DNA sequence: CCGCTCAATTGGTCGTAGACAGCTCTAGCACCGCTTAAACGCACGTACGCGCTGTCCCCCGCGTTTTAACCGCCAAGGGGATTACTCCCTAGTCTCCAGGCAC
DNA sequence: GTGCCTGGAGACTAGGGAGTAATCCCCTTGGCGGTTAAAACGCGGGGGACAGCGCGTACGTGCGTTTAAGCGGTGCTAGAGCTGTCTACGACCAATTGAGCGG
């Protein structure tokens, strides 16, 4: 994994408790969501390099996310 | 099959707008599938939970998981005070 | 008849009848259908509402798939649910 | 907070995605993007779990709710 | 022939996609999209028409297809 | 519409040829094929003409469809 | 469920390399969807034709829609040469 | 035994017992589930059939699931079955 | 290396679900004339890709120096999973009554 | 305007499927405390966005022509629904074996 497992399970723990409070995660819940998070994350900047290099750019920039964003359907 | 109740609907919601037929094959075309998409939702929650019958609850859930966001509190909130003004 | 009992615009007898041709499960529940017939009588009442007012945000009678078309997939209320549709408009 | 997903953490994620170079706005924009997708696929899993009649989200609502968004996932 | 998606409908269908200015080259890519899209589709709904025992292509049948692509088509 | 209607129906008729040999199209089978696939070459040119401004252009290029595709997983 | 299984085919295909523990689950949970899949395919081709009964017919249907490409044409003479010899 | 009688390794009657317990349908069919078998079968033995011919280069022993995750994404024989799909590596 | 147990196999039943035989009768295909709209072949005149070119600015590498992630312990309890009822809800009549139809 | 027929909501009975306790007990959370990797800070510089500048093309427009698509109209028959029988049917029980385990 990428992200470090702490701090993934305190933004799984703060963002699930807007849907019910007080709630219980497996540990491989969590696991499975923080997979599922990075190779989503790794997915996105691989048509975020696209967009920076149809740009002729090297550097990617937000407008590139917001483009495999928009072109994807998000 | 649906066409006759969206009719139904339509002079209640606009009494003096009309419809077209076009619209109405459209408009039932829209009910058969949202119709056909919630109860294979909730048949596969009742297969998930290795249950048989399909209650208002595995409804609730489908609604609650194919709608996104708002459409999905109003809509089980409509279905939550039809079901209670039903056992009333 | 159950339809007015639940204060509903749609037959629940026959959102019952068409989980029983699509065989959906084994048995339905008692209140099953009451709860899908106000939930899609929810939606053609939020979808018809704004064809509505759509209409009269014009001068138009009817409603045509032109205004369907225009309406659901602006109207950020329902646009979500109508990403992958095609009124076809023939 | 979102701003656990640290700077470095997001540079290897660029770095496996295969991008070379990384402008100073990229991290709070994939966090923002981080946690819409967290956002649509934990709703679905709470979701699960309350139709479940539980309050332990596992890791099977992980794989429907990702399964929900054409995400399948192995091994769970 | 591929060749009836002439190039004016291609660009009234750029036009109607925002495009204010098209290459020459879009339109034999153009047409090479195209003929993708109608093999995807047109290959499940003569699946569906050979597994109904029909010889006729009915508009169900593309209905089915388009809807097995996430592109759901109303009034049919 | 947009694209003539027997030109597309020449083309139905020569794509299904190649999966059942003598298939017959009902009038309004064409008409829904000719209708989805316009409506798939408008959202396609709109994430084309979203990929040719991004590269500070105003012509649309193959290389737009190529990856409006790209990101979008054709 | 069908873990097994996987194994045992393993054994034709390479008798001399073996499989992990994690992998087993993966193939397990691999086959477990595409056999939801496919049946779920075939649950909605017996309903599109108002049928009751899946037969064969059905799932070299679903596996024609399902399989992109040569894996369908495999594996519907796969089961189509697996039904033969059965019948025989 | 109708998997030796079909001339699988994949069990016949538990494909069956996997198609009643979904409750796919009403009643089954003769090659119902021996057709099924056969074809998730082949899927079996085509996926590891490459998996075990790129441990053959590799050097491996055991079969791990980043071979898996290398395999079934690359080799366009079945990387076409598994464009939305993610094997966990944990 | 043999005795004992068991879910896979394989005989009759009754299939009715699907096959199938036949009927029609849409309708989808087939063909000709024919406007005329839509496409098509050049000219050209640009607007505009496109390379390059220089300020420049800001991101990456590189010490630093923190910080809390992580690992390892234990303590607690809680809510899972299982079982055992168990009770009560839904699967089939009727019937009594509305709502659609004639004069 | 009300006789007369169609269907669906209330009794009315058998249920198996959720409800509800009730019970380990697994595990999950909750801490504390301690290495130590990972991040955070700042610095620097040079790589690369980047805006401007030409500058050579290829596209839109137009202006002619010119082809075929729609359309409108006949034939025609094919096979899509039918309907109406007409039979294999998977479902059930039941009666045999091979694998797992004991001696």
């Amino acid at each position: 994994l990428l992200i470090r497992k702490l701090p993934f399970q305190r933004l799984v723990r703060e963002i699930a408790q807007d849907f019910k409070t007080d709630l219980r995660f497996q540990s491989s819940a969590v696991m499975a969501l923080q997979e599922a998070c990075e190779a989503y994350l790794v997915g996105l900047f691989e048509d975020t390099n696209l967009c920076a290099i149809h740009a002729k750019r090297v550097t990617i920039m937000p407008k590139d996310i917001q483009l495999a964003r928009r072109i994807r359907g998000e | 099959s649906y066409s006759i109740y969206v009719y139904k609907v339509l002079k209640q919601v606009h009494p003096d707008t009309g419809i077209s037929s076009k619209a109405m094959g459209i408009m039932n075309s829209f009910v058969n599938d949202i119709f056909e998409r919630i109860a294979g939702e909730a048949s596969r929650l009742a297969h998930y939970n290795k249950r048989s019958t399909i209650t208002s609850r595995e409804i609730q859930t489908a609604v609650r998981l194919l709608l996104p966001g708002e459409l999905a509190k109003h809509a089980v909130s409509e279905g939550t005070k039809a079901v209670t003004k039903y056992t009333s | 008849s159950r339809t007015v009992r639940a204060e509903l615009s749609f037959s629940v007898s026959q959102v019952e009848r068409s989980l029983r041709e699509g065989h959906y499960a084994q048995r339905l529940s008692r209140t099953a259908p009451v709860y899908l017939a106000a939930v899609i009588e929810y939606l053609t009442a939020k979808v018809l509402e704004l064809a509505g007012n759509e209409a009269q945000n014009s001068g138009e009678r009817n409603i045509t798939p032109l205004l369907l078309d225009m309406v659901v997939h602006n109207d950020r209320l329902l646009s979500t649910l109508f990403n992958t549709t095609t009124i076809s408009q023939v | 907070n979102i701003q656990g997903i640290t700077k470095p953490a997001i540079r290897r994620l660029a770095r496996r995605g295969g991008v070379k170079r990384i402008s100073g706005l990229i991290y709070e924009e994939t966090r923002g993007v981080l946690k819409v997708f967290l956002e649509n696929v934990i709703r679905d899993a709470v979701t699960y779990t309350e139709h479940a009649k539980r309050k332990t989200v596992t890791a099977m609502d992980v794989v429907y709710a990702l399964k929900r968004q054409g995400r399948t996932l192995y091994g769970f």
